[PDB]
RNA sequence: UGGUAUGUUC
RNA sequence: AUACUUACCUUAAGAUAUCAGAGGAGAGUCCUACUGAUCAAACAUGCGCUUCCAAUAGUAGAAGGACGUUAAGCAUUUAUCAUUGAACUAUAAUUGUUCAUUGAAGUCAUUGAUGCAAACUCCUUGGUCACACACACAUACGGCGCGGAAGGCGUG
């Protein structure tokens, strides 16, 4: 029924988080941007190692690269 | 907007290049694909201070007698990981992108 | 388009091949039709694991990006794509 | 060791060459490249595939090193799974001897061109 | 839209549009207003430096790199001082940028 | 019977909404279970009411957009 | 294409009320003629309705449990009547044409001079005449030797063996014609 | 676009199904079959001899070689060298294309000759033989052979032919000997020998 | 190695003995099971936080990009040449040399030679009708002649008729050139 | 490109290998330009058995190769 | 506007 | 070899080095046997340039190996788990000790594998070249013979 590109635009002014593939580095903060190759561009984001926090980081690009999921809160 | 075409312009630039598997390749630019396949003369390439795959990879090349002095390497793209150059070259006069203003002024 | 390593690869269709995967596994059997995607189809096949035994399968089929080399019959050494002045006959219109 | 390859050749001016091609894992392949593409797939002619062992390498940290050679004769490698390649030995003939083999085979395939162009007709 | 189908030779423009409207606008401000940004890569080795050029795939030219990295055993941090640098996107985990 | 391909294989099982378990890369990586609700040719899946379990105490997820670059095995459970 | 991702996004976008003139009604039923035919010597060309894999889909749970449409069967249904009419005329101008080479005009002059020299020892000499008569009849015949192929309309041969006659029938055109002529059976089976 | 380099013909917009095809027919395979032959015969036949490096001999060497003896050199004539050469490649081509099958036709009486030495009903290599029959498409192919086809099924125990010297056998080969050498055979045998 | 399924005869099979098998020994790396980067990468907080103070410290001042301010610059030059040609495009009612009649039988010819007299011009434009006034148009700047003129007719039928047999046979042969005829496009 | 040529799997049981170990035997039923491997009735062989529901779908990326359990 | 391969008759 | 039938297919595009100026064609584009500069390729050509080219006034030796021998050389390390029975140390899915029934796969290799070290033998390569068996050198060595192999620089 749906399709991960309009539920990627409608994504979009979300806190969402994001969880990498080496389970030490989790994002989580408001989605800006997302292109076609699916890059990711957050704001105030957090970094969660293991679960727990070690400070909030602003203004940042996550490389489609290392993206494990995309999930919305 | 491949910057693959600044590193057409850097021949006789004696550069080095660190690999992904942790090597420290200093030589001379020769020729670079367009793919990123580099080729050098005149190089050493030494492993820093551990593992045992990239002591391997620098022994089995010819030329040992950890730095290893060969007269010609080709690198592929995927195994570079980051490459630098000397601070003696202008940057602002290479970066130029010809292309780029080719490509501008065609728009 | 294709390159003069898959022609060759497509060759050597029908011989005594031996393949060896990137974790270490060679297999050696009789190729039976070869791609140009390189995923090959081998018979009569007995495999190396890299813990070290060896095994027998009837019909064996590999993805081309696992394959660390593969090699062919020393016959090969000898090709009419190995030739670099080799003219062509009046392609068609 | 001394062989002082060409200071500005690629790889359509190696060919033919003794190469000691390098890979990931340091399985070094040692043979004549006959032909390459885009993805840098090498043919190797009469290849030795050589390693050291897990033992050898506690020697190799820091001499004498006992490689392992296995013969794999004429193979074809793939262009992922290799790092680098040099050029370890010279061929058998001369620059000047392979210019002449060169003329004669281009002279032999335009007879065979003017054979085709005759059996046409 | 398909990539194939869209135009010839005008996808340059498109390439353009989406580095100044899309996930490339963090590429763009530190290159325009020489903030410094820190790169963290796929090896620890984390580069604080300023970005001079921009690329599709985000091969990017760094200037006045400070580089660090830890060594775990016991644990120590060593750091360099690189002038210049030419960085490949694949080594790049992530890029942030400070006010 | 007949032939069915992947594409309309993941289409089938998206229209009968089956339990799914979602398997991952290796050690590192953390089996899901959920329910397809979407994807796209790169195989990017969407996924609702995510419960994860490492490899051999769930913890619930929501919505998710996994990307194809890690996918591994998909089954109906 | 060149790239197989796009080729993956072109299946993605042509696999993602109902009775529309836009969804081809001989292939939301099935084996539509127009795709039967795409790439062989005998291709009509493109067809002009479009086909969908999740409009077949819908179709083939509907027919599953749900219902079923009698105005698509009977679209299809005509649609085989027109291609097996045209097919039949194929082959009936087949059979004329291979009536007009059994028929030529050189071919009966020397039959004619053949059984014009054709007439106990006057029966035996009539036996061994016509038995000439028959080997210059194989004769002539045997210079073509190609017979015609009773479903398909093709042309086959007697002396020729088993295997390039198996050959023959494993065809994007056999295949296509034989099930079109089993779909028109069944559908002639199933209205009267 | 595709050419073949063996065949010499081109082709359409390549193709697998058509590829595959090309490398079927016979066309091709007798090309194929004969470049392979002579390219293998060309490159057994290169005399690739090594490039001769003569020095300035010792003195001593000279007056100790010259002064022993001086020998005979023998040589034949073109037709002579020619026919011999002949002889000597024909041997060499039926020593490389000829093996010992005195095994197979030694145990031809043996209760498990049909599951090893028939060579159809073995496990791990005939499926490759009942696989590709050369199916004979051409009907002459199949018309011109009229013997039979002898084929020994797995299923035959050892009820069939319970003494293998009633049903009539066939006597060994001798072993053969050098056709040079042979004047040199005992003329004599040790028993007297009938028929 | 005795009995092939290969379509080759047994004398090509003879030469297609091929290697003998290889001989194994034990992998050097690990396998892929074990293939991965490095795990427990941290964050790149404690960078902004320390690492950042002394980094700012050591570079308050960044390098100037002198690549993209010539970009700038031509992107502006461009910026400011569109905006001219506007202001001179942008700025037929305020125009002397257009003070004729109605553009219903006006014709335009374009292209016209640089070396022409309106003498030829009236005696051409005159042949398919009664002309009432021409009027060959220059540059402000300087005297030369641009090659377009406008001639006004007496009716709007044979204005479109001469500017029709004009335009039709590739342009009319003025004597040095080929200029074709139009409608004013006021 | 290519469709690969897994013709002859077409009604046989298969027994593809996932990355060093795990070995999943199943009935192809389909396959793509991708090498997905669509099975039917999966079976996880250990070294300890392991059903995986009805059917399944497998991604080629993690595919290597696959061995042909079933005569042909 | 064509190509590749195969089977009959002269 | 001609004549005919059948099976499959009938094509991703654009371009051929770069920069500056002048002229022509109705801000943008194209062309110049147009001009200056850089770069690439080919053919010649020279730099007291850089490296190598094996005794014969002997029965040798340089480079690369043996997938060759002594050599089964010398020194080390391993060669399956579970249930139960007669005793049992015992936190285990009785682990440890002696014997056995049964259950799933079950690398061959222990003359095996790793490390160490010497001797012998045999393969591919060369200028196995022209004169002579000679008293030079702090500006350390008259590189001022005929070539060949590899390379650098410079010119047309």
């Amino acid at each position: 029924p749906v399709n991960p590109k309009p539920f990627l635009k409608g994504l979009v002014n979300h806190r969402v988080g994001v969880k990498l593939k080496f389970n030490s580095t989790e994002y989580r903060g408001t989605l800006v941007s997302t292109d076609n190759y699916f890059n990711l561009q957050l704001n105030e984001a957090e970094e969660f190692v293991a679960g727990v926090s070690h400070g909030t980081l602003g203004e940042i690009f996550i490389r489609c690269n290392n993206v494990l999921y995309i999930r919305e809160l | 907007m491949k910057l693959v075409n600044f590193l057409k312009k850097l021949r006789n630039e004696q550069v080095t290049i660190e690999l992904k598997n942790g090597t420290t390749v200093w030589g001379t630019l020769q020729s670079v694909s367009p793919q990123m396949n580099a080729i050098l003369t005149d190089v050493k390439l030494t492993l820093p201070q551990s593992n045992g795959i990239a002591m391997a990879s620098l022994y089995l090349t010819g030329g040992q007698q950890n730095i290893a002095s060969l007269q010609y390497i080709n690198i592929r793209g995927n195994t570079i990981r980051q490459i630098i150059l000397p601070d003696s070259l202008n940057l602002d006069s290479l970066l130029v992108d010809q292309k780029q203003l080719n490509s501008l002024r065609r728009s | 388009m294709n390159g003069i390593p898959v022609k060759l690869l497509n060759e050597a269709q029908g011989h005594i091949v031996s393949l060896e995967l990137t974790t270490g596994a060679t297999y050696r059997g009789k190729l039976v039709e070869s791609e140009d995607s390189m995923n090959v189809q081998l018979r009569d096949v007995i495999a190396t694991e890299p813990q070290g035994a060896v095994t027998h399968m009837d019909q064996i089929f590999v993805r081309g990006s696992q394959i660390k080399f593969i090699v062919v019959p020393d016959l090969l050494k000898n090709a009419p794509l190995f030739k670099k002045n080799s003219s062509r006959p009046m392609p068609p219109i | 060791s001394k062989i002082q390859v060409a200071h500005s050749s690629r790889l359509a001016n190696l060919i033919d060459y003794k190469l000691r091609v390098l890979t990931q894992d340091g399985r070094v392949y040692i043979g004549q490249l006959m032909a390459f593409d885009k993805h840098m797939n090498l043919v190797l002619n009469e290849c030795i595939e050589e390693r050291v062992p897990k033992t050898q390498l506690d020697k190799l940290r820091p001499l004498n090193i006992k490689v392992e050679k296995r013969v794999l004769g004429l193979t074809i490698l793939r262009g992922e799974q290799i790092l680098s390649t040099v050029v370890e030995d010279k061929p058998l003939l001369s620059k000047k001897e392979r210019l002449v083999r060169d003329k004669k085979e281009k002279k032999q395939a335009q007879k065979q061109t003017k054979l085709r162009k005759e059996k046409e007709k | 839209r398909p990539k194939h189908e869209l135009s010839r030779a005008e996808l340059e423009e498109l390439e353009e549009f989406e580095f100044k409207h899309g996930p490339m606008s963090l590429i763009n401000d530190a290159m325009v207003t020489r903030t410094p940004v820190i790169i963290s890569l796929r090896n620890n080795h984390k580069i604080i430096a300023r970005v001079k050029a921009f690329d599709r795939h985000c091969n990017m030219v760094l200037e006045n790199v400070k580089e660090l990295w830890t060594e775990k055993k016991n644990v120590i941090n060593r750091e360099r001082f690189i002038s210049k640098l030419f960085l490949r996107g694949d080594s790049v985990i992530v890029v942030l940028k400070t006010p | 019977k007949a032939m069915v391909p992947p594409i309309n294989c993941i289409f089938n099982f998206l229209q009968q909404q089956t339990p799914v378990t979602i398997w991952l890369f290796e050690q590192i990586g953390i089996r899901i279970k959920g329910k397809i609700v979407g994807f796209d040719e790169f195989m990017n899946v969407v996924i609702d009411e995510a419960v994860e379990i490492p490899v051999n105490k769930g913890t619930p997820l929501g919505k998710i957009l996994l990307k194809g670059d890690n996918i591994t095995l998909i089954t109906s459970a | 294409m060149s790239t197989p991702a796009a080729e993956q996004r072109k299946l993605v976008e042509q696999l993602m009320g109902l009775h529309d003139p836009k969804i081809c009604k001989s292939y939301l039923v099935g084996e539509c003629p127009y795709d039967l035919f795409q790439g062989t010597k005998q291709s009509l060309g493109k067809c002009p309705q479009m086909h969908l894999t999740k409009h077949k889909i819908q179709y083939e749970r509907e027919v599953k449990q749900g219902k079923t449409f009698p105005e698509f069967e009977r679209e299809y249904l005509a649609i085989l009547s027109r291609f097996v009419n045209e097919c039949n005329g194929q082959i009936s101008v087949a059979l004329q044409n291979l009536k007009h080479t059994a028929e030529e005009r050189m071919k009966i002059q020397q039959v004619t001079e053949e059984l014009d020299v054709l007439d106990l020892i006057s029966k035996r000499k009539e036996v061994a005449k016509r038995v000439r008569n028959i080997t210059e009849n194989v004769g002539q015949s045997a210079q073509q030797k190609l017979q015609v192929c009773e479903v398909c309309g093709a042309y086959l041969s007697r002396l020729d063996t088993d295997r390039r006659l198996a050959d023959h029938f494993l065809g994007k055109i056999h295949l296509g014609y034989v099930k079109m002529r089993e779909d028109y059976d069944r559908l002639m089976k199933n209205n009267r | 676009r595709y050419y073949c380099e063996y065949c010499h013909s081109y082709l359409t917009h390549d193709t697998l199904s058509v590829r595959k095809s090309h490398l079927v027919g016979k066309n091709h395979l007798r090309i194929t079959a004969d470049y392979y032959r002579n390219k293998a015969r060309d490159i057994i036949n290169k005399h690739n001899h090594k490039r001769r490096h003569i020095g300035k001999r010792g003195r001593k060497e000279r007056e100790n070689s010259s002064q022993n003896e001086t020998l005979k050199v023998t040589c034949l004539s073109n037709k002579e060298k020619r026919h011999i050469m002949h002889v000597k490649k024909m041997n060499q081509k039926e020593l490389a294309q000829t093996s010992i099958d005195t095994l197979k036709l030694l145990y031809d009486g043996s209760p498990g000759y049909s599951k090893v030495f028939v060579d159809a009903n073995r496990f791990d290599i005939g499926d490759l033989v009942k696989a590709s029959k050369l199916p004979q498409r051409a009907n002459e192919k199949s018309a011109h052979h009229s013997f039979k086809q002898t084929s020994r099924s797995r299923d035959e125990t050892c009820e069939s032919n319970p003494f293998p010297r009633l049903n009539n056998p066939k006597k060994l080969e001798p072993p053969k000997i050098l056709s040079q050498w042979s004047n040199t055979i005992p003329k004599t045998s040790i028993f007297y020998s009938v028929d | 190695m005795n009995y092939n399924l290969s379509k080759y005869p047994d004398d090509v099979s003879r030469l297609f003995k091929p290697r003998p098998p290889l001989s194994y020994k034990r992998p050097t790396d690990y396998p892929y099971a074990k293939r991965q980067t490095n795990p427990n990468i941290t964050g790149v907080a404690n960078l902004l936080s320390t690492s950042l103070k002394h980094y700012m410290e050591e570079f308050p001042e960044g390098s100037p990009n002198n690549h993209l301010q010539r970009y700038e610059d031509i992107k502006l030059s461009k910026i400011k040449n569109a905006q001219l040609l506007d202001r001179r495009l942008q700025n037929p009612n305020v125009d002397p040399h257009i003070k004729d009649t109605d553009p219903y039988r006006t014709i335009f010819i374009g292209r016209l030679p640089y070396d022409l007299d309106e003498i030829e011009l009236q005696k051409y434009f005159v042949k398919f009708g009664e002309i009432e006034k021409i009027r060959i148009v220059k540059d402000k700047i300087t005297q030369k002649s641009k090659g377009y003129a406008f001639i006004v007719f007496k009716d709007p039928i044979s204005s479109k008729m001469a500017f029709k047999e004009i335009g039709v046979h590739r342009g009319i042969q003025i004597k040095d050139r080929i200029c074709i005829v139009d409608i004013e496009r006021g | 490109v290519s469709t690969p040529e897994l013709k002859k799997y077409m009604d046989k049981k298969i027994l593809l290998n996932i990355n060093g170990s795990r070995k999943v035997a199943g009935i192809l039923r389909g396959y793509d330009i991708f090498l997905n491997v669509v099975l039917d009735d999966a079976m996880e062989i250990n070294g300890n058995n392991h059903q995986l529901g009805l059917q399944t779908v497998i991604r080629g990326n993690s595919i290597i190769s696959l061995e042909a359990l079933d005569a042909i």
